DNA sequence: CGGGGGACAGCGCGTACGTGCGTTTAAGCGGTGCTAGAGCTGTCTACGACCAATTGAGCGGCCTGCAGACCGGGATTCTCCAG
DNA sequence: CTGGAGAATCCCGGTCTGCAGGCCGCTCAATTGGTCGTAGACAGCTCTAGCACCGCTTAAACGCACGTACGCGCTGTCCCCCGC
């Protein structure tokens, strides 16, 4: 028969055989089941989904159609979650937060 | 190479703090930025350096900065992966 | 010669989720590199499980463990069930 | 006839404002690339580098350093205080286990 | 049931006075409750995932050290 | 008893060997300390020295915990 | 079964060093959970060094590099001498 | 370089701490008892490694039109002050 | 309170341009099918320790009285950092 694709047979938009392939050749471990790099891809393209869902809510935000850097730190830092994720993380020309502390205010 | 440290103006630290969120500012500060930028600067380049080393090679690349980086629990994105 | 990356499927998900919005380059290699990350991240603590238990195979398990182990709550939660589903769906197909 | 001259303070607000949007380095690039060179001359000699790893190193300095002047605002404010002190910073970076 | 009651007052003074503390608060009390509260759900959700991937019942030492060593806290002498 | 009614909201019936009793409690007692003596650092920064419960706010904060 | 340990090899350095100091076992559990933590930071780091450089092999090089990056100054230059010692005696040998 | 406003020193206070004594409690210890469950063992079977052949998905190179950047000039807002 | 004044910022056309994204040829890595070996899934056995209980004992926690020093508010001074 004609070659399916396992992220097709999965209905995933990740490489289901580049994972395999990457997870044998890591020296993790002696063998890798079948199933392991399905399940990886699926985790892996929906953390992409939520972290491009967040980013494009941000530059349409900014009005914009394109997503940047600094988008991508908004939209990490906003959320809770995400910036728990990856609070050990630089972002390239991400910027900062703007956030100024209350005291400093104009009185 | 000599008296590098100074090129780090006394407006861009000030630049710096400002994105840090500091309103005000003591004269004293700059020098102190500095030196604590110079050992992390060091601390960095010597890994570098290192990855560099054992490699056989003659130019720093940035991903041997990417890896020094790592291995210092400061992980940057955006510079190769 | 020729580096492979996973900028293909991050279009993909884009178009899927955002299809009128587009992604420079810079974003798109960071896009690259956290994906790498979060693999290093996981294929770590999953190897780590393994040789805890003394076993020589990989399976979604351990994968779903180390996910467990390394995700927040809710992102945990979401992520398990999508795996789970993926593995259900790759199993009866 | 008067210098119409702002209250001390709001021009830094002002500029706090517009540095916590942008982006950009904030460092002159050819001063950074000297000392860099100049620090890594004390490791190895003839050393060549990448554009790229220049970058690298700008771009993960600036970011500690304001990760590190956001911290010592929040110490110095617990002080009590408007102005930075250099203990303050000292404090933070002990706090951080950098001490 | 208040088992965060447990932690009594001088148990908290004891732990300041070795972390060289010498004027406390009143206030401080609950508040390290709360935080030592954190610390142990934080530990033990990745002490009982490690026990439950094992397929057991009963937490073992080792799982507690795992779930430290993730944790960036590395603890000696158990293991 | 502390540990034991903790454990219950991921699992029930629980067993435990004391050495991971012991354990955490070894590993919660040195990190109060240390957190301890951070919060009298930061209360002595502020020209102080008595403790409240904002030296401790600090101090996490700072410490990447909050 | 049987489980194996550093102590006996631990035992012999401290009566090398201290010929008439005793221990207690506590302390040298500590001394095991010690050699195994640097043990395997060392293997992983030079691990991760040889998928850096693409090669299949782990060599005493890989080893010396890892050490210098995980061991501060005077530390490292030690070992470092300790090393390249005990190997150019081993290969005499 | 002018100057304001922030840092800091000094003082009053009252109260929230520390300190010590009488009291109640529950932690700790030793003992007895039970069994759930960790741990170990034999089996085999299904699952993963491995290899040969196939091929099309993805990577490389080219090109382009438009998102976005960059001007400029009014429009609008924010702040300061004198009243 | 409250208009003016001046400076700062926003916004809307108008213009240019580099790269985002699409298209294309090719090739090597994924796929398919079949083999074979062996890891662990599973059932079964043992006996350890973890759980529960009970009775003493006594050190520790608790409550409370009491007193004082310290955190905090307030005020005046000056100097030093900011706006230019």
């Amino acid at each position: 028969a004609k070659a399916k694709t396992r992220s097709s047979r999965a209905g995933l938009q990740f490489p289901v055989g580049r994972v395999h392939r990457l997870l044998r050749k890591g020296n993790y471990a002696e063998r890798v089941g079948a199933g392991a790099p399905v399940y990886l891809a699926a985790v892996l393209e929906y953390l992409t989904a939520e972290i491009l869902e967040l980013a494009g809510n941000a530059a349409r935000d900014n009005k914009k159609t394109r997503i940047i850097p600094r988008h991508l730190q908004l939209a990490v830092r906003n959320d809770e979650e995400l910036n728990k994720l990856l609070g050990r993380v630089t972002i390239a020309q991400g910027g900062v937060l703007p956030n100024i502390q209350s005291v400093l205010l104009p009185k | 190479l000599r008296d590098n440290i100074q090129g780090i103006t006394k407006p861009a630290i000030r630049r710096l703090a400002r994105r840090g969120g500091v309103k005000r500012i003591s004269g004293l500060i700059y020098e102190e930025t500095r030196g604590v930028l110079k050992v992390f600067l060091e601390n960095v380049i010597r890994d570098a350096v290192t990855y560099t080393e054992h490699a056989k090679r003659k130019t720093v690349t940035a991903m041997d900065v990417v890896y020094a980086l790592k291995r210092q629990g400061r992980t940057l994105y955006g510079f190769g992966g | 010669t020729r580096k492979e990356s996973y900028a293909i499927y991050v279009y993909k998900v884009l178009k899927q989720v955002h299809p009128d919005t587009g992604i420079s380059s810079k974003a798109m290699s960071i896009m690259n590199s956290f994906v790498n990350d979060v693999f290093e991240r996981i294929a770590g603590e999953a190897s780590r499980l393994a040789h805890y238990n003394k076993r020589s195979t990989i399976t979604s398990r351990e994968i779903q463990t180390a996910v467990r182990l390394l995700l927040p709550g809710e992102l945990a939660k979401h992520a398990v069930s999508e795996g789970t589903k993926a593995v259900t769906k790759y199993t009866s197909a | 006839k008067k210098p119409h001259r702002y209250r001390p303070g709001t021009v830094a607000l002002r500029e706090i404002r517009r540095y916590q949007k942008s982006t950009e380095l904030l460092i002159r690039k050819l001063p950074f690339q000297r000392l860099v060179r100049e620090i890594a001359q004390d490791f190895k000699t003839d050393l060549r580098f990448q554009s790229s790893a220049v970058m690298a190193l700008q771009e993960a300095s600036e970011a500690y350093l304001v990760a590190l002047f956001e911290d010592t605002n929040l110490c110095a404010i617990h002080a009590k205080r408007v102005t930075i002190m250099p203990k303050d910073i000292q404090l933070a970076r002990r706090i951080r286990g950098e001490r």
